[PDB]
Formats: C-alpha cells, structure tokens, sequence
RNA sequence: CCCGGCGAGGGGAGUGAAAAAGAACCUGAAACCGUGUACGUACAAGCAGUGGGAGCACGCUUAGGCGUGUGACUGCGUACC
RNA sequence: AGGACCGAACCGACUAAUGUUGAAAAAUUAGCGGAUGACUUGUGGCUGGGGGUGAAAGGCCAAUCAAACCGGGAGAUAGCU
RNA sequence: GUGAAGAGGGAAACAACCCAGACCGCCAGCUAAGGUCCCAAAGUCAUGGUUAAGUGGGAAACGAUGUGGGAAGGCCCAGAC
RNA sequence: CACAGGUGGUCAGGUAGAGAAUACCAAGGCGCUUGAGAGAACUCGGGUGAAGGAACUAGGCAAAAUGGUGCCGUAACUUC
RNA sequence: AAUUCCUUGUCGGGUAAGUUCCGACCUGCACGAAUGGCGUAAUGAUGGCCAGGCUGUCUCCACCCGAGACUCAGUGAAAUU
RNA sequence: GAUGUCGGCUCAUCACAUCCUGGGGCUGAAGUAGGUCCCAAGGGUAUGGCUGUUCGCCAUUUAAAGUGGUACGCGAGCUGGGUUUAGAACGUCGUGAGACAGUUCGGUCCCUAUCUGCCGUGGGCGCUGGAGAACUGAGGGGGGCUGCUCCUAGUACGAGAGGACCGGAGUGGACGCAUCACUGGUGUUCGGGUUGUCAUGCCAAUGGCACUGCCCGGUAGCUAAAUGCGGAAGAGAUAAGUGCUGAAAGCAUCUAAGCACGAAACUUGCCCCGAGAUGAGUUCUCCCUGACCCUUUAAGGGUCCUGAAGGAACGUUGAAGACGACGACGUUGAUAGGCCGGGUGUGUAAGCGCAGCGAUGCGUUGAGCUAACCGGUACUAAUGAACCGUGAGGCUUAACCUU
C-alpha cells in the first residue's frame, strides 16, 4: 500500500532501535600471547590455546 | 476406485472389457476413497455371455489393486491393475460366478461363498 | 491420577492373532523422580512433582542444585507436577513406572514439545490449492480474503495464515494402552505420541473416557 | 525440513557439489593448509577422512573408489603413499578445524582446517 | 446487558455470561458495578487501579487494617 | 532414543538374508479370511531383499504368467505358518518387470547364472 | 605535526582583521541528517491544541500555585482551502 | 518435380507455464508453423499527417498510430471549470 | 426561526432542533432549554397511588378479570363478586 | 544499460545421433558477478511420484504427455 | 447451424454426466438461392465432441534441490506525501 | 479529482425465524409416523458434469444436503472467461457512418501495507535486595455433530398388521488433532545397474559430464494416499413445559411470596493458553553480613576495599524453530565431524578361481562401499578470564521479635 501523509523522523528512529548489531565486552588478553582477540575464540594472528590461524 | 470417471477390469460373469465408476462410496465431502472400498459401477461395454447389458447400474467391491488391500498379513498383497467383482445392488454378493486370470485372496471371506464353491475357478 | 514423564524411544508393528498386524509406539516410562512434592499450603493445592530428563549436574545453577540436594537427586532442567486425590509419596525419589497404566486401560499422552516447527504441511494450518479455471497465475496458496468487511467483523479472531506451530503440549485425549510390560518397563501406546522422534513427553491417565 | 538428521547441504545441486569437493580436496593435497566456510569445513572433514581410512592399507579397488568420489591424479597419488601411511596410526580425527573468524572477501563464518601433525602458517599481506 | 465480545465463533458468537462471574470468585459482580461508574478511558483507569475486592469476607489482602468505614 | 536401532537387530530372525534375491522357496500361510482357518501355500521367486527398516516380509513374484502380481507376506507374524527353502537363484535388482507382460513355460531357477 | 594504502577527508600548529573567510571559501534562512544539555516518555493513546499542573534549573514568588524554559498527569475540545 | 509436409541455421509467433513497481515498453523455456517459395533478405533509391502506404484491421508512419512535429496567427475561443 | 451569513448551553453527536445572539476581562451571581444515585454540576427530595416488566428509557392493529383511583349506575353485609 | 531483444557476407574439424536437433568436443569463445548460509509460509525453475488417468477446468495445464532409426504390417473417403 | 424471441428447444445416443457434442424432428427467429446456396478430397499452430496410450493439471498433496523470502554483509528505488 | 459489474476459483464471517439430534404442549395424536410446535449460537452443515452462468438440466454421496446478510462479501486476493467488452463477421437493421446483453474464433485487470486489524515472534521495563526453580487461576476459548444394530423392548396400545426413547455397547459418516512403525511417496550427503562421449599413456579394470545425464532400490528425516483417535459418566442454574402450595379474585391456579423435576446450550465436570492479575503475586531452593567524605536526603553522588548466587556475548551445535528465542553444552566436556562395535541399505568391491572365444556375470567374499541413526571413543575443536550482577535491601498499620 501507499500512505496518506509524510511520516515522522521520530518513527525513523524507532524502527532501527531494535536491529543494530551486538559485540563482546572488555579489551581482551589471552593466556599465551599479548594479542587481543574476540573472547572465547581463536586469536586471529597468534596463540590462544596453541597453534596460529588464518591465511590470505 | 481412488477416483471416478475410472474404468477398471472386469473380474465377474456379467460384463466384458472394462466397466465404469459412476461414484466411489464410504464417505462424503471427498471424491477419493481409501483401499478396501465399495465402488458404484455402470457397465460401459457388456457382452451376451455375461448375464447383464450396458448402462445398467450395479454395486461392486475391490478384488485387485496394484496399491494392495490391507486385509491379509499386515503387508498389502498388491495385485495387478485395478479390477472389481460386481455385487447385487440390493440382494448382495457376486452376480458374476467366475474370475478371469488367477485366484485371489479377495474372494475367501463370507460374501464370496458362491464363487469359490464352484469347481471351474478358485478350486 | 499422577502424570508420569516418558521419553519417545521406540516404534514397533506387533502382530495380533487375527489377519491384521498393528503399528504401535513404545514409551520407556521409568525413573519419575520426586524432589519437592507440594502440599495444600504450598501454592494452596496438594500435588506431586516428578523429574525425567538428561543432565550432567556438574555445571548447574546453585539455586537448582540445592532444590535437588535437600531431597531426591534428579537430572533434567525442566520438572513437571500433577494434582491428585490419592496418598502422596516420600520426597526422596519413588521412580514409579508403567504399572500405574494397567488400573486404567486408556492413557492421555500429553507431551512437552511438538517437533515440526510450522506444520503448513496440511496438518495444523491447512490449505487447498486453487482448482484451475481460465488460466490462474500468481496466488494458489495465500488465503483469498481473511476478513469480510466492517459489518461481518473486519478481520475476525481465531485465524492463522503463517507463523509457528507453538511448541506447547498437545493431547489426543484418552488414547488406548495396548499393553503394560514389567522387567524393562515398556508401554505400548497405539500411536499419535506427540513431538519428533527422541523428544520428551508427559503421559497422564485418562479422566474423561 | 531438518529433524533427527545432522549435516549441511550448501547452495549447490549435486554435480556442482561433486566438482567443488574435487576442487577443494585437490587444493588441500597441494597446499596442506586451507581456510573455508564453517559448513564447508565440516563437509571437508566428512569428504577426506573416509578416504584416509580406506587409504591406510594398500588397496587397488579402494583407489578406484577414491577416484569415484573425486576425480584426480594428484589425490589418489598423495593418499595410500604420503598421507595414507601418515594417518595409519590413528582411529579418526586425522585433521582438525580451528575457528578462524569471519570472511575477508565479503562476509560468512569461516573455519581453518589443518592436518593433525601440522602447525604451519602463511599469509597474504602487504602491510 | 450480557456483555458480548469477539473472541472467535461459528454459527453465532461466543460470549461471557452473567452466570460465569459468581462461580469464579465473588468479585466480578461487584467489580463491573464500580468499573462502569468511572469516566472515559485513561482517567477511569487511574481511578480504577485503587479498588481491591477479591473473594470477600475471607481475603488476606486486608492485613493492613485500614481506616474502618460504613456507607 | 536409546532402545531404537537395537530394536531392528531384535526383530530380525535367523532366516533373514544378505544375498542376491531369487531363491525359489515356499511360503506356507493361513486362510484367516472370514471367521474360519485352513492353510494355503504360495510359491514363486522372491525378487526383493527383505528386512527393510524394522520387520521382514516376503515380496514374491509368481512368474508363471504375464501379469505383475507381487504378493507381500510378513515374515515375523504367526499368520505366516512355516518357511521351507528350495532352488537357488539370482535377480540382483529388486525388480523383474520384463516378465509381467509375457512369461511362461517357466517356474524355477536352479543356478545364479554365468 | 597527527591518522591512512600508494588514498579520501579533517584537526592541531602557523597565516590573517576575519577560516564561527580553509578553498562549494561573501553574511546567511528554511527544507535537510546527527550530537549535546535541561526536563520528559514502561496503568500507558485520538487534528497533538487549549484550560488546569505535581515536579526540576534559575527568579527571597512578598511560597500561596506566579515569571522564564520544560513537564508525570488530566478537565475540555472534530485541520485549512 | 511439387505456392505438399517434419525441420534447424535463416524468418515468424497459434498454445501453454511464467513475467506482470519484469531480465526485456511480448521476451523466456517448450509444444509450433514457412524455409526451393505469393519464401528469407542486404545495399542504394522514393511518397510527409486527415498525407502517404495497406493479400484491408478503418493496419503501419523512429520498443508509440482511429490521426507524427515545430516556428507564427495566439493572451485562439470556451450559453465554462 | 436556525445553517447558509454567529460563539456558548443541552442532545453519544450533527449542516439545519430547542434556549439563545459571540465588544473585551472577571475561581462572580442568577435563569433558560436541559438536568439533580455515580459517570456529571445539582433531590437515593417531603407526602401518597401503581407496574414485576429493565416496561420505564422502542412503534401500531389488537385483545383480555393484569393492577389502582374517580363521579354517575346495577349488584351491594338481607350474602354480593 | 556489460539490455536474456534485433541484425547482412565468407569459412566449414571429431565421435555417437534422422541433420548445421542434440550429449560430449578439435580450433575458439567464455564464468553473461550479488554472495554465502539456512531449507518458515510462500513464489518461480528443476527433480520425483501411490492408486486413478483429466477424474482439474470454459480449456490436457509448455518438456517431464509424444519422440529417434531399422524392419514387418496397413482402413472408409479421395480431384488418386 | 457462425443464424432460434421463447429454449439449458423436443426426443434418441455417447456419458460420473456432459447447456455443449453426435443423430433425428419442427412447436420453422426475421433461414433461403452471389449478404450466395447445397455436396466434396486435400488443407488450418482453427472451434466442439469421442474412445484408447500417458502424465501432479487434478482427486490430495508429500518430500528433495536451487533462486528470491528468511540470515549476515552491500548497494539501493516506488505508488505517495 | 472513482462506494467498479457478471461468471469460475479461493478464503471467510456473522443473525436464528435451526437441515438435524436433543427437552416439551397440542392434535380430528391409540401406538408407530406425520401435521401442529416452542427453546436452542452449541456443532456437523456435501460434490462432479455440461454452460462464461445466475437460475437450468442430470448423476450421485452421506443419517443429512438449511434460511438470511456482508460496497448484490472478497480485482490495496486470483484469472480476465463474459457484453460488438477493443476486432471483424454470422444472424439483423438503415442510403450509409454505426448498432445489437441473439452469436461464434482467441483476446492487456495495477499497489512490496503508513496508521488500523489478524495470527506467529523478539528487545526493554514494574514484579520491590538479587538469583534460579516449580506454580495458583483474576481472565478467556476448544471437544461440542450425527446414522447403524445388540440390549433397553415385540412391552403399554390397537381391530390387525405393527410397536418408540433415555441409559450401556461397539461401529460407520462427517469434523479435527497428532504420528512415521505399518502401507506407499521422497530422501541432489547410500548402493547398484546403464546409453553416450570425453578421460585415467593403453588394456584387464575404472571414472568426470549430459535435469541428481538416465533408471530401480535407500539409512535417518518428513509426509498422506497411510496411521492412531477425541467427540465424556456426573452435577447445578435453567428454557419451552408437567406442577405442587398460594394471592390478585374468600378459592383455583407456573405467581405475587414459596418449592421438586425440566436440553447438547449456559455454570461446569473433560481439555488447552494464562501474574502486565500495576489487585504488581504466592510457595520452594541458593547467595551476598566492609568502610568514610559530601548534598536534596523512604534519596543519590565520589572513593578505597570489593561483589556472591547468577547472567549474557562468545562457541561447537540440536530430535527446538522465520530469525530469534528456547535447548544439550565448551575438556567438570559424547555437541558435531571422524573413528570402533551394531544397525539398517545395496547386491558381491580391483585382483584370483570358474563360466562366457568379449562386454560382463557368478564362487573366493552374506563381500565391498555406506549418510543423517543407537551406544562407545576425547581422536579433534570448543582460552585461562574479563564484564553486568555487591557487602543483608522503603514508609506506615496490624502480628511477632527484650519491643
């Protein structure tokens, strides 16, 4: 359907309020490297529970 | 059987060739029955060696279906094609006294004590 | 009267001495474990709580672990409870099984869960495809007119179009027990036990028929 | 529908599924180290390991079978020779996946796969 | 005035009865006598939320001992 | 699920095979049809491999005439009376269609072919 | 001088009377998108306005419901051509 | 041999499923019909709006046709909105 | 008459009805049409008659021993109806 | 418009196949760029279907309904 | 009958049964001899009917795969107001 | 400056003057049956054909084939069939252009939803210190239909033939929910077979591709065509109605006071959603017992010390499902992948023996290959933590606490 008036800018703010993407909290350290990572996941270029990861 | 406008094989001594479903029985609000149903037939063809002539309307029951009838072991015996033995439309039991081709398991209950008792077939 | 929590576990076509053999559903109903048992100040109504399910119980919320600790130990995150007019049992486990289901020869299998997700498959919200006249196109399965007008009642209550199956607990009400079996606790129920295969259920007895 | 079943089906019909696993298992056998999506990385575990298993002992019919699953001269030479006698001292887990992060070309969940005796890395970087 | 509502039916419409109200705690008869005596929407609601009634002559929701009153 | 897939092994009886279907054999069965009980027997070749899923059954093809008559007997129930073993043979595939349109002067198979 | 990728774009530092003149550069509405403060929004609703107003910052209100800006809540109330 | 046929490339579009704020101002997939003929068709040339041109539908004239366009009369006129 | 060409009061409201004629200000009084248990501003008014039906607060034909008052009248404590 | 549309001349390699249908293919073109994952209704293409065989419907509803080549074998009507 | 005011004409036939079809009939619309008539092989992507093959068009729909929907990331309209 | 049509399909919805069972008066009703007949919204209320069709005509199912409304329901649903729809042209008429609801041939129908509803679903907040667990019912809907015959019962009645319900019972038919063992279907993560070409140097052998090339079988899943199956004894308030006691009207009398009985509906019993129920909730189980400065102080601000129980992101992932949420659960780990034992599928893996002068088949080998499934196995990968959550938590009446 079409509309009947021009909508509000208060609406535009309301519709995107419950959509915006999440994150982990706190700047990490790891048990085996001075590298920060995403927590509870492999350090992207260093050691997290032995080994390194990633290519290309 | 499962539908109408459905020709199926004679397996009776009252018509020839094929004979024609005018409706399926055993329930309303549905133009399809399950296996083991009662059909209403009109004879589409007939021959003089069989007892009845065309466009007469009679009752019938299933004697073969290539899906099988749930009656015999818990595992449906699937006999070749759809085929039907005509009944009487009031007085019950087969009007035809023969079957064409082999014997069936579909003729060994209470309603079939006039066709197996004969020596020329299902004996 | 007491509802016994089963598990969907088994399916069997068992023969009977007549010329038909019967498909049946097999329910292990063993270890129904009390840890509370309520009485008639405890939420004001006397009823019995029983627990049947699958949990390691090492990494488990301490408010839950003490619930199990002060009485019968159990596993399972969720627990189920049932009203009664019979003698209530000691709260440190009772593990009562299939034997309850011979004093009635019908059960109400009630379920927990529902196992299909949507059931747009002509099961819970049903359809008929558009029967083809004049060269029909685009819509065949989207409902034609769900309302009426602002005098019949705009769009009426009690209509589904799309959504979810619910994942609630569903009855078939008063379905037959085929057999009860000691020494390994097997319930033969004849069919329509809810959920996907391997899902939990509740099985209470029939109070209606 | 997906109930009482475990495993992943991608966004390909079967002839392409055959081709993509014959591409990727050749890429594993040439490079020894791969990165791919988490759904692929699983199907990459399930494709290669029943072939390693067949391949511990030397069997001409099981070589015919590996060439039936993936058509390649590189792969049937590596198995039963270099990787077969290598993975002979195990009973599974002949490779391990490390959960590497999100894609860099666009966006999808990736996991790295790395043979169970290996711990090497390389990179493309210009910084 | 038997307080019909839309709630989904066939052939008719489903309703609450006056008769239901007595069997499911004594309050509801007393309750839709004082409700209907208050204004509009929002004010009639701000007023309403200050009434309590319950089962009556037996209800625990009186432990305060308020100011006693005969009217 | 902790008693299923075990329950496929339990139903399974010592006659159930792992073969190329097409031994002749004879299926002895009851005539339970109506309120009475006699016997009747069935012979042919079994063209399908039994015991699919939980329960075994015989799918005989008759092969004496050209007509697609397949018959299904449950192996695990008492309605099936007795089970005798006869002449050897092979079909491999669970289907034998070229005999359901014309076949005759034929009954038995005694080798699995060469 | 700082950040960045060879970049884009901006700041600091210095120019100048001015960059609240930084290159589309005159001063600069209104449409336009976002920040920052005050107070407000989870018994809560309609031409969004008028009448009545707890409350909060600032005015000794001459504290007697007021000025200024806002405002829980609510009586009353149908756009313009 | 054939203004016979089935049929590509080469040309068309009866039906059917879809597309229907498309991939595209009828095209697609697939059935279908001309293709040795009143066929298919390149180059160069020619008629200009109630005028051409039409195995004719009152069709076709720059993905448009039962009526192509601009510079002037022109502020056309409207018992009119 | 009113709207058209006028605010307000009352009516579940309205174009148009009834009271009424908007200079403007007034935590002023009075009266209208309309109201007075709460909604909602004022009488569950003082005194008496009657309906059992939410009639009141939805209409006619139409009927009856549904119920009461009133004057004239038949019957009418001698016995009514 | 990197438009599934339209458009003339010359040249003519291999196997299977009725042939320049068509599968694969010598020479060659070329990835016609949303991706990747899930597998809700549903929309569209594609697959596959019990039993019936149009029964759907005004209407067989494209292919999945028919197909090719060799061989045997052949009707009323007919301007032959 | 492409032709019938009435009429789904009347009767026979195929038949789920079939306004239509096929046959006969006239109670005959305004039929009727170049608005041409009657009969006819071939032919038409041409209409209706018939019996048989087959098939998800359908009884009644199930499930598989993929592209949108949906998920994450990107670019990025419109009817309207 | 748009309240826009027939016909077909879909999808509904409400009024009861109910098609029907059900309780009941009457009858010129003996009984059976019907006519007459009131209560009743509770529930089942049929379909294919021709025809664009209403209405028609015809066959038929089921015990059964109802009435009325809805911008003559529903083109911000579908097709676009119908009227010359726009087009000849038949039939018809006028000098003709042009027309015709007689007609035959095919033939352009839009909106991704602003607010509103309807159904499914998440975020955030009050739940009174916090946390996790069960949970009551303020509130509100669903089953709800209806034949058959055994018994009830060949009995009252009637001349005789004949002759019914409630209640128990199984079962058909409609209606609806779940289900995947059975019977089929499918199963692009499993086997074999097979045309063809291309290919592994070549052959014995074997394989990419052609719609998953094609065809049949297929674990686990899902599913209807298949499967299992509710539709309930009882109770109260009652309708129409049999009345008892009784007044208007000396009494009688369903009537005004008063009371037994009287239907699926209604209140329920049976079933299901439910504390946002601000009336803010109960009850079970766990945890937190340190301190000063400052301002408005049932309060908050700053800081040292310090925050448990628990939570969430994250992560492998599901038998949970649009996404989420919900759920197993991160080495205290069987989640998924492999892998082992087994299962179930297919139909004997290359080589060898043997048949076949070859493709290939069969005995060596009930083999080999194999997916989702059952149980084992830590083989593999799910970091050690951090962070949000704090140091016993309002006034006041009533109860208790030395109070």
């Amino acid at each position: 359907a079409v509309q009947q008036n021009k909508p509000t800018r208060s609406k535009r703010g309301m519709r995107r309020s419950h959509d915006a993407l999440t994150a982990v909290t706190s700047l990490s350290v790891d048990k085996t490297s001075g590298e920060k990572h995403l927590r509870h996941h492999i350090t992207a270029d260093g050691y997290y529970r032995g080994r390194k990861v990633i290519a290309k | 059987m499962i539908q109408e406008q459905t020709m199926l094989n004679v397996a009776d001594n009252s018509g020839a060739r094929r004979v024609m479903c005018i409706k399926v029985l055993g329930g309303s609000h549905r133009r399809y029955a399950g296996v083991g149903d009662i059909i209403k037939i009109t004879i589409k063809e007939a021959i003089p060696r069989g007892k009845v002539k065309k466009g007469d309307v009679l009752k019938a029951v299933v004697v073969r279906t290539k899906k099988g009838v749930r009656r015999p072991d818990g595992s449906v015996i699937r006999f070749d094609g759809n085929a039907c033995v005509l009944l009487n439309n009031n007085s019950e039991q087969p009007i035809g006294t023969r079957i064409f081709g082999p014997v069936t398991r579909e003729l060994r209950s209470e309603k079939f004590m006039k066709i197996i008792s004969l020596a020329p077939e299902v004996l | 009267m007491i509802g016994l929590v089963g598990k969907k576990v088994g399916m069997t076509r068992i023969f009977t001495e007549d010329g038909v053999s019967i498909p049946v559903t097999v329910i292990e109903v063993e270890a129904n474990r009390v840890t509370q048992v309520k009485d008639l100040a405890n939420d004001g109504y006397r009823a019995i709580q029983v627990t049947t399910g699958a949990k390691k119980a090492n990494r488990v919320t301490k408010p839950e672990a003490g619930h199990f600790a002060k009485a019968g130990v159990e596993a399972g995150r969720g627990l189920w409870e049932f009203r009664l007019a019979e003698g209530e049992e000691f709260t440190v486990g009772q593990s009562i099984s299939v034997e309850l289901f011979a004093d009635v020869k019908k059960v109400d299998v009630t379920g927990t869960s529902k196992g299909k997700g949507f059931a747009g498959t002509v099961k819970r919200w049903n359809f008929r495809t558009q029967d083809a006249t004049h060269g029909n196109s685009l819509s065949h399965r989207v409902p034609g007119s769900i309302g009426q007008n602002q005098t019949p009642g705009k769009v009426f209550k009690g209509k589904k179009m799309a959504g979810q199956m619910g994942n609630e607990r569903v009855t078939v009400q008063s379905l037959d027990v085929v057999r009860v079996d000691a020494e390994r606790n097997l319930l033969l129920v004849k069919g329509a036990v809810p959920g996907a295969t391997g899902s939990d259920l509740i099985v209470k007895p029939a109070v209606k028929a | 529908m997906r109930h009482r079943k475990s495993g992943r089906q991608l966004n390909r019909n079967s002839s392409h599924r055959q081709a993509m696993f014959r591409n990727m298992a050749g890429s594993l056998v040439r490079h020894e180290i791969i990165k791919t999506t988490l759904p692929k990385a699983k199907e990459l575990r399930r494709v290669v390991e029943p072939l390693i298993t067949l391949a511990k002992t030397d069997s001409v019919a099981n070589r015919r079978l590996a060439f039936a699953r993936t058509r390649d001269n590189e792969i049937v030479a590596k198995l039963f020779n270099e990787l077969g006698p290598r993975f002979a001292s195990r009973a599974g887990g002949y490779t391990r996946i490390l959960k590497c992060g999100f894609r860099a070309g666009d966006n999808a969940p990736m996991a790295y796969i790395e043979l169970v005796d290996r711990s090497e890395k390389a990179e493309a970087a210009a910084e | 005035k038997v307080y019909y509502h839309h709630t989904g039916h066939i052939g008719g419409i489903k309703q609450a009865t006056f008769e239901e109200m007595i069997a499911r705690r004594p309050e509801r008869v007393i309750e839709i006598a004082v409700k209907g005596m208050l204004p509009k929407g929002p004010l009639g609601r701000a007023m309403f939320r200050k009434l309590k009634v319950y089962a009556g002559n037996e209800h625990n929701h009186a432990a305060q001992q308020p100011q006693v009153l005969d009217i | 699920s902790n008693i299923i897939k075990q329950l496929e092994q339990e139903q399974m009886k010592q006659d159930v095979p792992s073969f190329r279907p097409g031994d002749t054999v004879e299926v002895k069965v009851w005539v339970v049809e109506g309120s009475k009980k006699r016997l009747q027997a069935f012979e042919g070749v079994v063209i399908a491999i039994r015991n699919r899923g939980l329960h075994s059954a015989f799918t005989v093809r008759k092969i004496s005439n050209g007509e697609g008559v397949e018959r299904v007997f449950q192996t695990h129930s008492p309605v099936v009376d007795s089970i005798s073993v006869k002449r050897r043979g092979a079909v491999r595939k669970a289907k034998l269609y070229y005999l359901r349109e014309r076949t005759g002067k034929a009954a038995r198979i005694k080798e699995r072919l060469n």
